RNA sequence: UAUAUUAAUAAUGUUAUGAAUAAUUAUUAAUAAUAAUAAACUAAGUGAACUGAAACAUCUAAGUAACUUAAGGAUAAGAAAUCAACAGAGAUAUUAUGAGUAUUGGUGAGAGAAAAUAAUAAAGGUCUAAUAAGUAUUAUGUGAAAAAAAUGUAAGAAAAUAGGAUAACAAAUUCUAAGACUAAAUACUAUUAAUAAGUAUAGUAAGUACCGUAAGGGAA
RNA sequence: UGCUGACAUGAGUAACGAAAAAAAGGUAUAAACCUUUUCACCUAAAACAUAAGGUUUAACUAUAAAAGUACGGCCCCUAAUUAAAUUAGAAUAUAAAUAUAUUUAAGAUGGGAUAAUCUAUAUUAAUAUUUAUCUUAAAAUAUAUAAUUAUAUUAUAUAUUAUAUAUUUAUAUAAUAUAAACUAAUAAAGAUCAGGAAAAUUAAUGUAUACCGUAAUGUAGACCGACUCAGGUAUGUAAGUAGAGAAUAUGAAGGUGAAUUAGAUAAUUAAAGGGAAGGAACUCGGCAAAGAUAGCUCAUAAGUUAGUCAAUAAAGAGUAAUAAGAACAAAGUUGUACAACUGUUUACUAAAAACACCGCACUUUGCAGAAACGAUAAGUUUAAGUAUAAGGUGUGAACUCUGCUCCAUGCUUAAUAUAUAAAUAAAAUUAUUUAACGAUAAUUUAAUUAAAUUUAGGUAAAUAGCAGCCUUAUUAUGAGGGUUAUAAUGUAGCGAAAUUCCUUGGCCU
RNA sequence: UAUAUAAUGAUAAUUCUAAUCUUAUACUUAAUUCUUAAGUAAUAUAUAAUAUAUAUAUAUAUUAUAUAUUAUAAGAGA
């Protein structure tokens, strides 16, 4: 059938894979917050 | 095989009881120990099960729960005690005659629903309801898959009969070398029946 | 090697290297110290002390006569040898060895006595005082008042009993 | 229940017939707390592949990239079991000559020192250790392209009447491993001053708008 | 086909994205906005009420109102699963990172008391997957004259009349009243495919009832698709008439009629209707189109694996239809090849003869096991299973059957047959050095010392293999026969095969 | 004849074990979830004595040294 319409939004599951605790609370995103402090992003995680 | 609502069973695996023993009716002096032990159903040590009894439900140690001969329709006999050693040889389903604790488990008469094996499943639904998935050959694969995949046509690419991860699959003994059967008299007939 | 923390390993790790083939191929590889579980008796503990060492030091164990001696040797090579592991048995062998050697006499009761005073006094005046507290005040107080009652003995923390 | 509680001046509404109150006491002493935790520099563990060799596997790239761990304003090294060669020097760390020389390599692509003489540098020499044993050494599998101290397995000494150093032996020299501290010259970062045959496309916005689910990319 | 920026040509061309609209008035302002009326369209939706999502897009800033009994969340409880958390010096393993097992905490898509005669959650006193609702019962009626069947009813849902009250709250109840669907609560009971986890009562006091969601959109212009995109998107109700039906026709209420309009309707293109005579003469091919003489009740053959399988058989009958006069369901036989069958596949050019399958064989593993995973280990799945179990391999239901061979590659079993690699307690001995002893670098021997290797079997439903040459019955032809090679020489069956080049092979229909 | 009684080794097999390995389950003084040092109430071990029959061994008051207020049970085993 059609393609395109790979995003799906559910907010349950941003917050749970791509929230801030969701990398806060391991080793890798961790890193990944500190990398984008660093570069200075405003916006670290969803 | 026997069992039905309504029967009576036992077990001897802590001993013969106070009840008889002080009532000295059926203690082991007049020995009817015997017909109270060779009779289907109940659970008894082999020391004091006969020899050529068929079993089932055997255990390894004096300990452990009955773990050979406990599917539908088995059952092995006893063929040797060897009190000094406190061992005892059994054979079982497999045909293997085996080294066992001599004070091991053991119940009498064979495992019920003999005719479990004439069942016949008719199509591939009842499979999927016990919990069996496809299986896909592996001449239907490809070569980055089984290695018997590949070749134009139907081709079994000269290639040993082997599973998927390049073990032989037709006599070759998977169980070899210093890690073998410490308990084991005379292996399985293995192609003699 | 984090699994050496955990044992006497005479300050062995792994090491890593090459492995060469006759074309003199290279292929990296790894080499082990021979780890052996090993249960010494220890006079000073009065147990068995078990532990993964290498045989090495479980034959160093054998000369110098002792799991003890091995552990409280001085020199820096065994400082260094004895891990985190050993540097807390050696701590627990000499603790007990000093506690062995010199005795606390070679004041918990008379604490004790003074206890319902000071409680009874703080009641008193409208305050109070548990044991905790009461040990944490009067843990280093030497010196000793006879401010009430009468000292109908003569111990003196010194020759007890005749 | 840190507006959280034994003690207190009196009590409403009641206390299985002078005290103890679910809304509480001007009060007084005792008892649990708060992770904003950068980067770069340094040390250590594991460590590629592209590539070069006009192919490729020894070799190279390279102990580099990357990941992981742990310190300090610095870290590391450091006062000879060192060099040297019969004459002598006298701790580390960078730089120039020595020198692309000795050395080394499918003796290919290629790699490559030390003595010694100068420059920068600080007061640069000191004791903290009962003077160092499964250690030196040996065999074996690895180990900075030349030059070598660590390293898995196992055998294993001596006391200055001794030990280390060279393919080996003799003679002679030189220094004392298995115990330690050490400024300065150095690296990174941030301020201040000075000079720019530097930048207005290396001249302040914005890691924003926007793109991707995300890591991430990224304008005018 | 350099990069960025500006501007051109195609060009005022193609397009403006399923669609019914018309007047009068707001307004001598209007195709596009608003109102009224007429007309249409969706109506088991284009309506109503919601979940998720989202630039609040809404009937808006003066804005979406909860103690709970149909209020969700929050909270208690847990599933799948997750966790720099958790465990005498020592939970286990591991180059680091980290990974195991156990605890604990978290985590719905789930469970959680009472309540319209309206209700009360807190503190102190003890520690039931899924599926079905009888042949037969009793009265009164239609019943026939003993039928027997024809049914509310062989079970529930509430309101009225009477027999009674404590100054009419709870009962004991005898009568009256249902046609077809559906609902939530019983009772009994059918197959095997055997059907979640978790948090315990009376008493005495007690309750001033916290926080958050609530608009509108939600087969969509309000979300995912680069667009106000004919695509994707979870629930319940879904008037009546008609029907077996949620099919099909209509449409009562409701909602709507669209960022394109007005003319004209050439060639030509798309979707659709009709067609004389003929009926596949088209084409690679009946591709496309056309063809239905009940949809209910009867009746329904040969084969057959006995299954109304074939079958929804074909043809046919009954029921008003006799010139016809809605939509929808229903689209004929037969031979062959392949595949037992239902199913799966190349999201976006292949749906099949390919995969799977139930069935059949071989093989490994005795459980401290075979198999897979684990920079590698602990450990995990296998399995809380045990040779009728689990893994691997080929074949692919069933009938009739499955012939010959271990040469080769392997597997497998024994041969007192047989190389060597590493590892040492000694010295029959050369070289170097040294005045010297001595210090450094070897070859033979030991009671010693594997797997492999090659010898001999077994193993083909293991991987695999299954030949040539020449005359006799005075003939094409060759029952017998003669010869070389081999482990053996293609058996039963089938045959110009989806296997046959020659090849449009010869013959029949 | 016309190479092992002995001394040793090789091979095969059986046995034992604190090599190794796998499964299961009250007080007294002294420095109020603690420790230590001396003695205890009861739960358990060896040899000497009670008293039994054959001419190598039973069952018990009480005492002699080391401990609990890792261990047991089972299995494999040089
Ligand atoms: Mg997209
Ligand atoms: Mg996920
Ligand atoms: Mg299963
Ligand atoms: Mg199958
Ligand atoms: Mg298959
Ligand atoms: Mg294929
Ligand atoms: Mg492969
Ligand atoms: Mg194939
Ligand atoms: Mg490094
Ligand atoms: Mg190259
Ligand atoms: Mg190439
Ligand atoms: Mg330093
Ligand atoms: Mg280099
Ligand atoms: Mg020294
Ligand atoms: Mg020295
Ligand atoms: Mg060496
Ligand atoms: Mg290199
Ligand atoms: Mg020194
Ligand atoms: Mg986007
Ligand atoms: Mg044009
Ligand atoms: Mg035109
Ligand atoms: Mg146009
Ligand atoms: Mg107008
Ligand atoms: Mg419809
Ligand atoms: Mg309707
Ligand atoms: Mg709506
Ligand atoms: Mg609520
Ligand atoms: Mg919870
Ligand atoms: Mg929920
Ligand atoms: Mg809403
Ligand atoms: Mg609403
Ligand atoms: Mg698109
Ligand atoms: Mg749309
Ligand atoms: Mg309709
Ligand atoms: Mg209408
Ligand atoms: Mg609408
Ligand atoms: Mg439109
Ligand atoms: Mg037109
Ligand atoms: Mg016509
Ligand atoms: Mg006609
Ligand atoms: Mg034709
Ligand atoms: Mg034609
Ligand atoms: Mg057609
Ligand atoms: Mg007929
Ligand atoms: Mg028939
Ligand atoms: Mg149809
Ligand atoms: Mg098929
Ligand atoms: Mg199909
Ligand atoms: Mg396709
Ligand atoms: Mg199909
Ligand atoms: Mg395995
Ligand atoms: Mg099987
Ligand atoms: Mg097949
Ligand atoms: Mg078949
Ligand atoms: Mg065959
Ligand atoms: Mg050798």
């Amino acid at each position: 059938k059609s393609r395109g319409n790979t995003y799906q939004p559910s907010t349950l599951k941003r917050k749970r894979t791509f929230g801030f605790l969701a990398r806060a609370k391991s080793k890798q995103g961790s890193k990944i917050l500190k990398r984008r402090k660093l570069k200075g992003r405003w916006f670290l995680s969803h | 095989d026997g069992l039905r609502p309504g029967d009576v069973v036992e077990s001897f695996r802590r001993g013969i009881p106070q009840t008889l023993l002080n009532e000295m009716g059926g203690k082991v002096d007049p020995a009817i120990l015997s017909v109270k032990t060779t009779q289907r159903g109940n659970c008894l040590p082999i020391s004091m099960i006969p020899i050529g009894t068929i079993i089932h439900n055997v255990g390894i140690t004096p300990v452990g729960p009955g773990k050979f001969c406990r599917s539908a329709g088995t059952y092995a006999r006893v063929l040797a005690k060897l009190p000094e050693k406190k061992k005892a040889i059994v054979r079982l389903q497999s045909g293997e005659h085996r080294y066992v604790s001599l004070e091991a488990v053991a119940t009498i008469g064979v495992v019920s629903n003999i005719d479990h094996q004439n069942r016949s499943l008719g199509k591939a639904g009842r499979s999927r309801w016990l919990g069996i998935r496809p299986t896909v050959r592996g001449v239907a694969m490809n070569k980055c898959d089984h290695p018997h995949g590949g070749g134009r046509g139907k081709s079994k690419s000269n290639k040993l009969s082997m599973s998927p991860w390049g073990q032989l699959a037709k006599g070759y003994k998977t169980r070899r070398g210093k890690n073998q059967n410490r308990m084991k008299v005379k292996d399985r007939p293995r192609g003699k029946d | 090697f984090k699994q050496s923390n955990k044992g006497l390993y005479g300050g062995s790790f792994v090491q890593f290297g090459n492995n060469i083939s006759e074309s003199k191929a290279k292929t990296r590889k790894k080499w082990l110290p021979n780890v052996v579980k090993k249960g010494l008796w220890s006079e000073t503990l009065n147990r068995k002390i078990s532990i993964k060492m290498t045989a090495k030091v479980l034959k160093t164990i054998s000369k110098e006569g002792g799991i003890d001696n091995y552990l409280t040797k001085e020199k820096s090579a065994r400082i260094k040898e004895l891990g985190p592991t050993g540097w807390k048995l050696r701590y627990r062998v000499l603790k007990r060895k000093d506690e062995i050697e010199n005795p606390p006499h070679k004041r918990r009761r008379l604490m004790s006595f003074l206890y319902p005073l000071e409680k009874l006094e703080y009641r008193s005046v409208g305050k109070d005082l548990n044991y905790k507290k009461f040990v944490e005040l009067f843990a280093d107080v030497p010196v000793k008042d006879i401010l009430a009652r009468l000292e109908d003995h003569k111990f003196d923390l010194s020759t007890i009993t005749v």
